């Protein structure tokens, strides 16, 4: 199976470059051109450019010449995207895709977000949401990741394991702290006494929580 | 470099019914050695990368549902799917990939219609922790409802609270087809505590009544 | 080339061959002695490679396939994907030397659903 892993989440000073990477397995980058695509915050796809892992030959979009180098290492299967100067402009989410020699981009990683920007990393407080002081049949609880900085943060809910009747939501907003919230609905029966965890990771702050909901 | 445009930029359909989109290409994408079309559809659901769908216009990605059908010719191409799927909500993208810059459409977003749904709404007051660490956040669920455009008042002792509040809504769900919706107003500890009663109230179309949470203390 | 189609690949002596033993599945791979010979395989959907390709002492390209009946996936007898093309690998210039006027390509292909990518040398 074709599949291309990439590296983590990235914030990065203006002016400041950074190097993205990504990781092919279950077949040899040589036989592929790898290619990268942006895109920014709720907008459209965009072409940065590709390289052929054989050659070492890479193609850019002008626009990105200057500000965009494609390299690879075959010898670990991984092709690399290093970006300079960077701006507010170019925050994004980064792709890279295989092609073969038609250039269509039939497979592509996870994708990398990247963030540009003057302002601190910030880890969040992670507060449990329980319900006031009972039961219609349907019991719905909450948590609230508030105050972080950048983007991503990941959330679940006992550790992925229940996730049906969950609803998380994106992030707002601020000056400059982000906040985000999630929901979990289950059956009134299993909680309480049946413990609900919601998990959160802010990677940016090394910051792994795990809080559980108990009645007030 | 060859301008993609895209039409419609936003659609709208029930599960079942037929699909059509449109792609403009600034000029031909014919490869005459070739006789191929050189452009690519792509598919992208909320929060995943793009996965690709069609490409040589009409050559469909394996391992891609037969209700995906890609087609056209020359400058003019349409994506149409058969009978939509309520997880066939996205972004849909095409793509030149005949020259560079590879150039793409705009995009269209596909939404699903269904009926009508009333939010569950849940109210939830500032936990101790963050009570402790200074700060007064009241959160306001409005889950599973349906259309989109739905409204919040915040009413703290009958007095609308319209600053300190943030929204906040999900994509629409892969699998009953509606949206959700946090609201969250965040005051001062002892703004929090100066006052009570709190209250939110949800308006939606699917009412002249307003669904409404509330608590005190 | 001199093209030549063969026979199933059966078992090459370990002391015959001159550099390394090419099988095509159709992804390139090298195989090896015991546990360079046995090349007995059925396609590959079902089997290990469609055919393979090596060196004896008198520097002659011994090739072995499996018996003869995308068309290469019903029966392709190693490396040549068309008349016109084979797949292109380390040792292919030495094997196939009236190749090396041919153009290289980035091709996809499935076998039994699992996806391979290869570089094709055509024409
Ligand atoms: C090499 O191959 C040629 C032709 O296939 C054959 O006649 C000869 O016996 C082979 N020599 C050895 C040492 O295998
Ligand atoms: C490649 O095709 C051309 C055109 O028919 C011709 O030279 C020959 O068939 C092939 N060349 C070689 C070296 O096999």
């Amino acid at each position: 199976e074709v599949q291309l892993q990439q590296s983590g989440a990235e914030l990065v000073k203006p002016g400041a470059s950074v190097k993205l990477s990504c990781t092919a397995s279950g077949f040899n980058i040589k036989d592929t051109y790898i290619h990268w695509v942006n895109q920014r915050p709720e907008q459209g796809l965009e072409w940065i450019g590709r390289i052929d892992p054989a050659n070492g030959h890479t193609q850019y979009d002008p626009k990105f010449q200057g500000k965009a180098t494609i390299t690879a290492d075959t010898s670990s299967n991984t092709a690399y995207l290093q970006l300079s100067s960077l701006t507010s402009e170019d925050t994004a989410v980064y792709y890279c895709a295989t092609s073969d020699y038609s250039y269509a981009l039939d497979s592509w990683g996870q994708g990398t977000s990247v963030t540009v920007s003057s302002a601190k990393t910030t880890a969040p407080s992670v507060y449990p949401l329980a319900p006031v002081c009972t039961t219609g049949s349907s019991v719905t609880l909450g948590c609230l990741v508030k105050g972080y900085f950048p983007e991503p943060v990941t959330l679940t809910w006992n550790s992925g394991s229940l996730s049906s009747g969950v609803h998380t939501f994106p992030a707002v907003l601020q000056s400059d702290l982000y906040t985000l919230s999630s929901s979990v609905t289950v059956t009134s029966s299993t909680w309480p006494s049946q413990s609900i965890t919601c998990n959160v990771a802010h990677p940016a702050s090394s910051t792994k929580v795990d809080k559980k909901i108990e009645p007030r | 470099d060859i301008v993609m445009t895209q039409s419609p930029s936003s659609l709208a359909m029930s599960v079942g019914q037929k699909v059509t989109m449109s792609c403009k290409s600034s000029q031909s994408l014919l490869n005459s050695n070739n006789q191929k079309n050189y452009l690519a559809w792509y598919q992208q659901k909320p929060g995943q990368s793009p996965k690709l769908l069609v490409y040589f216009a009409s050559t469909r990605e394996s391992g891609v549902p037969d209700r995906f059908i890609g087609s056209g010719s020359g400058t003019d191409f349409t994506l149409t799917i058969s009978s939509v799927q309520a997880e066939d909500l996205a972004d849909y993208f095409c793509q030149q990939h005949y020259s560079t810059p590879y150039t793409f459409g705009g995009g269209t977003k596909l939404e699903i219609r269904r009926a009508d749904a009333a939010p569950t709404v849940s109210i939830f007051p500032p936990s101790s922790e963050q009570l402790t660490s200074g700060g007064a956040s009241v959160v306001c669920f409005l889950n599973n409802f349906y259309p989109k455009d739905i409204n919040v008042k915040w009413k703290i002792d009958g007095s609308e609270r319209q600053n300190g509040v943030l929204n906040s809504w999900t994509d629409q769900d892969s699998k009953d087809s509606t949206y959700s919706m946090s609201s969250t107003l965040t005051l001062t500890k002892d703004e929090y505590e100066r006052h009570n009663s709190y209250t939110c109230e949800a308006t939606h179309k699917t009412s002249t009544s307003p669904i409404v949470k509330s608590f005190n203390r | 080339c001199w093209h030549y189609p063969p026979r199933q690949c059966g078992v090459v002596s370990a002391k015959t061959v001159c550099g390394p033993v090419y099988c095509f599945t159709p992804s390139p791979v090298v195989v090896g002695t015991t546990d360079v010979f046995l090349l007995n395989s059925t396609r590959p959907p079902l089997g290990s490679w469609f055919g393979c390709t090596w060196m004896n002492s008198s520097g002659y390209t011994k090739t072995c396939g499996a018996p003869p009946c995308t068309t290469y996936l019903k029966c392709g007898s190693g490396p040549w994907l068309t008349p016109r093309c084979l797949i292109d690998y380390p040792y292919r210039l030495w094997h196939y030397p009236c190749t090396v006027n041919y153009t290289i390509f980035k091709i996809r292909m499935y076998v039994g659903g699992v996806e391979h990518r290869l570089t094709a040398a055509c024409n």
